[PDB]
């Protein structure tokens, strides 16, 4: 039933202090249960990182330290460090059996470790053997962007098209930038009846759009 | 050393039964507390419930009472979660963990068991090809590509020219779309002056479905 709201992303550079706030109630936080904090590395088992509001258990640097008034607490990494890149948990309880252990939605730590890299984006309009197959897909593919963090936004002329648009999480690729497609599927007829059809991929504040059209 | 150890993804039609398993060592299994835990796609962590391996006393979170059964096996100290019946949104991953006592927090922590329930039935891919471009690529290069299509379930092997060709090339992952069919690109970039010269041909193999293809990747000209 009830949930601490953390925020879904923190990131900083490498040395600075970074701090993850952890939203509770009246019921669990504000009632007077204690905070736990949990750190998880790509891939790994949760690791007890805090218990007890600010108590560290051994193996955990006193790098972190946590907190907690009214109905909130929070979580402060000094020195960031690369091994700090990760999701973190608040968990806490409350009175109610749903409440037994009340868990934080999660907060992943980016470490910045290297410049920001711009995304290159190529954009595919149908092959016309996927039209005689009934079917049509634009493909916008983005590459050697950092940090690993997109929006994609598909527009039909001027308008914006939200149906039948996918697009992946980005995923590191062999130079350590990322990589992230976006996927537009439309019916042939829809294909053919406007003039043109855009991707528009928002990085860090700047957006490249690119702009394919059936009359090709 | 204090160790869970969970069993690995699973991959179920809405309907069927499952079960998974958290196997404990380095301690003494009996006296602890254990949970399972549930993160749904793009969600938190939710309790669903406990159990003492001692007696197997059991208390569940009231969203998964009769949805799940927990159970515990001293002889070989392993807990387990169990469904009777799967629905689509069970899908999720699903940790091992050992309470602490008095506090209400957890001190180890399993991996994490990907479940995933799906209707989705094995499929081959359709490939279809992404015609040479010139516009976001280099001086003097292109792109082209193959586009692989509604295929279950991961993963496809693409190579190019019979794995000659090699740099390059760029695999996209895969996404996966309402449908449930998994669908990925991959690109290479080749000198614009080799287009008229050279065939590409990228090899697609899925072994789920025993599909293998070999597609011709040709200007449009």
């Amino acid at each position: 039933q009830s949930v601490l709201t953390q925020p879904p992303s923190v990131s900083g550079a490498p040395g600075q202090r970074v701090t993850i706030s952890c939203a509770g109630s009246s019921s669990n936080i504000g009632a007077g249960f204690d905070v736990y904090w949990y750190q998880q590395l790509p891939g790994t088992a949760p690791k007890l990182l805090i218990y007890g509001n600010n108590n560290r258990p051994s193996g955990v640097p006193d790098r972190f330290s946590g907190s907690k008034s009214g109905t909130s607490a929070s979580l402060a990494i000094t020195g960031l460090q690369a091994e700090d890149e990760a999701d973190y948990y608040c968990q806490s309880s409350g009175s109610v059996l749903s409440d037994l252990y009340v868990f934080g939605t999660g907060t992943k730590v980016t470490v910045l470790g290297q410049p920001k890299a711009a995304p290159s984006v190529t954009l595919f309009p149908p092959s016309s053997e996927e039209l005689q197959a009934n079917k049509a897909t634009l493909v916008c593919l983005i590459s050697d962007f950092y940090p690993g963090a997109v929006t994609v936004a598909w527009k039909a002329d001027s308008s914006p098209v939200k149906a039948g648009v996918e697009t992946t999480t980005p995923s590191k690729q062999s130079n350590n930038k990322y990589a992230a497609s976006s996927y537009l599927s439309l019916t042939p007829e829809q294909w053919k009846s406007h003039r043109s059809y855009s991707c528009q991929v928002t990085h860090e504040g700047s957006t490249v759009e690119k702009t394919v059209a059936p009359t090709e | 050393e204090v160790q869970l150890v969970q069993s690995g993804a699973e991959v179920k039609k809405p309907g069927e039964s499952l079960n998974i398993s958290c196997k404990a060592s380095g301690y003494s299994f009996t006296i602890y507390w254990i949970a399972w835990v549930r993160q749904l796609p793009g969600k938190g962590l939710e309790w669903m419930g406990i159990i003492y391996p001692g007696d197997s006393d059991t208390r569940y979170s009231p969203s998964f009472q009769g949805q799940v059964t927990i159970s515990a096996d001293k002889s070989i100290s392993t807990a387990y979660l169990q469904w009777r019946s799967l629905k689509a949104s069970d899908s999720a991953v699903y940790y091992c963990a050992r309470g602490v006592a008095v506090d209400w927090y957890f001190d180890l922590w399993g991996r994490g068991t990907l479940v995933t329930v799906s209707s989705a039935s094995t499929k081959g891919p359709s490939v279809f090809p992404l015609a040479p471009s010139s516009k976001s690529t280099s001086g003097g290069t292109a792109a082209l590509g193959c586009l692989v299509k509604d295929y279950f379930p991961e993963p496809v092997t693409v190579s190019w020219n019979s794995g000659a060709l090699t740099s390059g090339v760029h695999t996209f992952p895969a996404v996966l779309q309402s449908s449930g069919l998994y669908s990925l690109s991959s690109v290479v970039t080749v000198p614009s002056s080799s287009l008229g010269t050279q065939t590409y041909i990228c090899n697609v193999n899925h072994k789920p479905s025993n599909t293998k293809v070999d597609k011709r990747v040709e200007p449009k000209s």
